[PDB]
């Protein structure tokens, strides 16, 4: 009977209508890292065989499903795709110098990609504390890996926190600076890198990507309504 | 097939001078970015050098630049790595890795541990 | 040890394959030809049909 | 006098017929139709932008009849006059409701953007878009009827077409212009930002320097001044024949869209 | 020993290469050139179906040629009577990462995967009502990229992961393995016999599988980039493959080697799907472009585009009785096309 059918569709758009709205409700992320990245720690922070683990938490009232793939062979290229329509890639670097250049290499093939290409990326420079030590010890050297840094100089504007070491305002900024010049090489301006420096005891990630989101969100909008 | 056959490299004593040349066969060289990879003994495989389509744009590892000169020849279909004042830690095994899609600005996987479009690789030492 | 038995495997796929029978290809083309002439009036799409009996119209 | 200002008056009409005419007449009607053409994937903000453009379209066509004074004549006030009256005055009142409304979703879209998402929805967008068309309707009709049974007319056309009016827009503009200044200084992108501020402050000085000088001239009274009457005609024209450009043109998005839309064609 | 194993494979790669050589005494367009050409192809959308929130990243007709499920990245597979545009079911997924999905032969169940590494069959005919997880088939390590029904309780699936797997739905367990990709398999096509099956993978290679004995038959070369789609000639002695470096690419089983290549100079983006008409004689693919190039399968002149679709085409598939075929994109419509 066709009236059946209808009937049945009728139920059926009126149950999809009533999820878009949590559809659109939820904001999406993509977390991506390396093995060295504390990119787990940073998933544990936030206190509310398989392929793909999600996180869902709260921010303002906001929701956040944040996915981490699991089960998934190196070859990215391809599964990748999938979240070219996320609010954000919340990128998390070992930022203690050496697998910098992999990171830099692995965040320009995600600011380049066809489909990332209007995605904007929050990029955790993590475990700021290793790095810290580190360059305190003095036993490494970032020169031998980014011989640039061996001309490069603090910002005269620089931020430095209180109380912090300038050789250690001086190699945090410099890849920060690093990531940047990566970032802002391309992209026209449709998609942003937002630096942040981040640890494992750290807890405002969730702040730092409720605010971040809200840019996005804001650049959005202001292009859809042609102010942009 | 796509191939890639890396056609150089071998023993040398420290702050030698070696030319890595790569053969490609099997697609439209002209059309895909190259690049060259290591992997040194106990390492992974590591980025060392990318050279666009047309040879315009450049980029090196740090630890290298200043000391390899990546090159393109599009009409012999050939990639060359002229390597200067080698290293001892520069003894590794040399591939030549393709872009994955042709006149795609992204390299994703040229690094992976199992890749398709990557050569044999030839191993340089240096003594 | 690993990489010799991958590589055995390899070699031994590559005898079975080059074992096959083989054709020529103008058989196989004359094949696809003929089976494409076959079916020429059964194939709506490139034969369109009245809207009187097409299901979407 | 009389002969200088006839003179003057005909060479200020000359001069918007040439400028700002084309202006408001081509950029209606491209806003018009490539909004339409796109009607799949048409925006929220895309349908408050075609109502816009039919009201400034209709608000720019009558103004080469008041351009030339063709109004004077055909009179028939029992049908034609009160109805061209009637019809003017609604296509006003949507234009202004139309960029109030517009300001309030922008601000509603910029500042609550992530807690009102249930809000603004494109069923809700159509349904505001009715409901601004019947709200200039009976504030159009319901003073005639009332007066039927003008001064009273005209008080109503001031306050409700440009006190309140303004007065939303610069709030909610104030609000936007806030939202992008807090969020500037600390992760935004500042070039186009800075031109969204520009743009934002191009919106709300032409609306009010266009319509100024009418309201005041409407309130100064509450027949004479021939001049003065034709320029505020000619500014308040203006306003609608501008509105496009600005909204439009100045913006990325639509000459992004005109562009696809040229190469389709 | 790892040199003369790589010399011997190398050794038998030529003596491949010779024979596929020998074995192309002609081409397939010098043999249909005596043809006349299939004309100007004009389609016209018939239907637009509406109701994903998402991307669509795959569908698949049923096979009474009317109904058809498509799924989409929102974490719903919506089951339409295209005839209608009504909807028939529309199951919610546990997992919103969905790149495939499957519609059973007989119409009783349907299949889904994705980033998940799980293969759900969801049963339509349930006594409840209400769609709910029949199976759950897992023990691929990689994203599931494709999956085809053989009967109701044998399904292949192809993984990220270099393997395809042929299942046995009632008791969860894959029956058999198939190995020998390097790559991420990407497609996947049953034979008309569902005896042998296609993979297409992320690199130059092509591979036929016996499902009975679990081996490869034969490898396919010829592609420069990853093989993002693969669909059986009719006959079953052909199929085409899509890839990446823009170009689709006609292979024969017996000939075992290309036999036809579809390219043009302005086509620089990747192809996303492909499919035959009921004939054969054209070969319908869809592309990153968002607009799908019907081709003359033996002329390999482009007869047709379909230009509809505002972002990427990511699936395509013709009937079973070669009616209408139904287009999906990234802009979360599938549309009929005849
Ligand atoms: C509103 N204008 C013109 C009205 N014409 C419009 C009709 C409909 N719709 C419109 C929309 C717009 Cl935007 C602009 C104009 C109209 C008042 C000027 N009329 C006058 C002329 C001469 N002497 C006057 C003396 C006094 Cl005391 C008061 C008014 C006098």
């Amino acid at each position: 009977e066709d009236k059946a059918a209808v009937e049945r569709s009728k139920m059926i758009e009126k149950q999809l209508q009533k999820d878009k709205q949590v559809y659109r409700r939820t904001l999406r992320l993509l977390l991506l890292g390396a093995d060295n990245s504390g990119k787990s720690t940073i998933v544990k922070q936030m206190r509310i065989t398989s392929g793909i683990f999600e996180t869902k938490f709260q921010v303002d009232k906001v929701n956040f499903h944040m996915f981490d793939v699991g089960a998934q062979r190196d070859e990215r290229r391809k599964w990748i795709q999938c979240f070219n329509d996320v609010t954000a890639i919340i990128f998390v670097v070992d930022s203690s110098d050496n697998r910098l250049q992999e990171a830099l290499n692995d965040f320009d093939s995600i600011w380049n990609n066809r489909w990332l290409r209007t995605i904007s990326v929050i990029l955790f420079l993590n475990k700021q504390d290793l790095l810290a030590e580190k360059v305190l010890a003095g036993k490494s050297k970032i020169e031998d890996y980014f011989p640039e840094f061996a001309r490069y100089t603090t910002p005269e504007d620089a931020t430095p926190e209180p109380g912090e070491d300038p050789r250690v305002t001086r190699a945090k900024y410099f890849i920060r600076k690093e990531f940047v010049d990566i970032s802002t090489a391309s992209g026209d301006g449709r998609h942003i890198c937002y630096p942040h420096f981040t640890c494992a005891v750290d807890t405002e990630n969730a702040r730092r990507i409720f605010n971040d989101c809200k840019d996005i969100i804001l650049q959005m909008n202001l292009r859809e309504y042609n102010l942009v | 097939q796509v191939q890639l056959q890396e056609s150089g490299g071998g023993l040398v004593q420290p702050g030698g001078s070696l030319r890595l040349s790569c053969a490609a066969s099997g697609f439209t060289f002209s059309n895909y970015k190259m690049n060259w990879v290591r992997q040194a003994p106990g390492k992974g495989l590591e980025w060392v050098s990318d050279i666009s389509q047309s040879g315009a744009s450049i980029s090196y590892t740090g630890s290298v630049k200043g000391r390899f000169t990546i090159s393109r020849d599009n009409a012999k279909n050939t990639l060359y790595l002229q390597m200067n004042s080698l290293k001892p830690e520069d003894t590794a095994v040399y591939y030549c890795a393709r872009c994955p899609a042709p006149f795609t600005r992204d390299c994703f996987d040229v690094t992976s541990t199992t890749y398709a479009y990557r050569g044999q690789g030839t191993q340089v030492t240096v003594s | 040890t690993a990489s010799i038995a991958q590589a055995r495997k390899l070699v031994e796929q590559l005898k079975m394959e080059a074992n096959i029978d083989r054709i020529k290809v103008s058989k196989a083309a004359a094949d696809l030809m003929a089976y494409c002439e076959a079916h020429a009036k059964e194939d709506p799409l490139l034969t369109p049909v009245p809207a009187s009996e097409n299901p979407f119209r | 006098s009389e002969h200088q200002q006839y003179v003057i008056g005909l060479f200020l009409s000359c001069l918007y017929t040439i400028f700002l005419f084309p202006i408001g007449f081509v950029g209606n009607i491209l806003i018009l139709v490539v909004n339409i053409s796109f009607r799949e994937k048409m925006t929220i903000p895309d349908l408050y932008f075609i109502n816009l453009a039919v009201a400034d379209l209709i608000l720019v066509a009558d103004s080469l009849i008041e351009v030339f004074n063709l109004h004077e004549r055909y009179y028939d006030i029992a049908v034609l006059c009160t109805f061209m009256s009637l019809f003017l005055q609604v296509n006003m009142y949507s234009s202004v409701f139309f960029l109030t409304w517009m300001s309030f979703d922008r601000y509603i879209a910029l500042a609550r953007a992530m807690r009102c998402s249930l809000f603004r929805t494109k069923h809700h967008a159509r349904l505001s878009c009715g409901l601004i068309w019947m709200a200039s309707v009976s504030a159009t009709l319901v003073p005639f009827t009332a007066v039927h049974l003008v001064r009273e007319v005209q008080w109503l056309e001031v306050t409700l077409g440009f006190i309140v009016p303004f007065a939303i827009i610069g709030l909610c503009y104030s609000l936007i212009v806030r939202v992008l200044v807090r969020a500037h200084r600390h992760r935004g992108l500042r070039p186009r930002r800075q031109k969204a501020l520009r743009m934002i402050l191009a919106v709300v000085l032409v609306f009010f320097v266009c319509w100024l000088p009418e309201n005041v001239f409407i309130s100064v009274h509450l027949h004479a001044h021939p001049l003065t009457g034709h320029i505020v005609n000619l500014a308040a024209f203006s306003n609608s024949c501008l509105n496009p450009l600005i909204y439009s043109f100045l913006g990325e998005t639509f000459r992004d869209k005109l562009r696809l839309y040229i190469e389709q064609k | 020993e790892l040199d003369q194993l790589r010399q011997e494979a190398e050794q038998l790669k030529n003596q491949i290469r010779d024979a596929r050589k020998a074995c192309a005494d002609a081409t397939l367009s010098q043999i249909t050139n005596n043809i006349d050409p299939v004309g100007r192809i004009q389609m016209r959308t018939r239907r637009t179906l509406r109701g994903h929130l998402a991307k669509i990243y795959a569908m698949h007709w049923g096979t009474d040629s009317r109904l058809l499920v498509s799924a989409s990245q929102d974490g719903k597979l919506i089951i339409w009577d295209s005839y209608t545009t009504n909807k028939v079911h529309a199951i919610p997924l546990r997992s919103s990462w969905v790149m495939t999905c499957a519609y059973a032969p007989s119409g009783n169940y349907v299949a889904c995967g994705g980033l998940d590494n799980i293969c759900s069959i969801y049963n339509l005919k349930t006594r409840e009502g209400n769609v709910r997880v029949s199976r759950e088939l897992a023990g691929h390590t990689g994203y599931l990229s494709c999956c085809r029904f053989l009967d109701d309780n044998q399904i292949v699936t192809s993984s990220g992961d270099t393997t395809c797997a042929l299942w046995d739905i009632e008791t969860g367990q894959q029956t058999t393995t198939f190995t020998g990709h390097t790559g991420d398999v990407m497609s996947l096509s049953l034979a008309p016999d569902t005896r042998l099956f296609v993979s297409g993978a992320c690199d130059a290679s092509a591979k036929l599988w016996d499902v009975r004995e679990g081996m490869c038959r034969q490898t396919f070369t010829g592609h420069e980039s990853d093989i993002n789609a693969i669909c059986f000639f009719p006959n079953g002695n052909a199929f085409a493959t899509g890839s990446d470096d823009a170009t689709c690419r006609l292979f024969d089983l017996r000939a075992d080697q290309e036999l036809m290549t579809y390219s043009h100079d302005n086509i620089i983006c990747g192809i996303t799907s492909v499919s035959f008409s009921k004939s054969g004689r054209l070969l319908l693919a869809g592309y990153d472009d968002f607009n799908c190039n019907v081709w003359d399968a033996l002329k390999a002149d482009r007869a047709g585009v379909l230009a509809g679709h505002d972002n990427r085409v990511s699936c395509l598939g013709v009937t079973d009785d070669g009616m209408a075929v139904a287009t999906g994109s990234w802009d979360s419509f599938l549309k009929i096309w005849n």
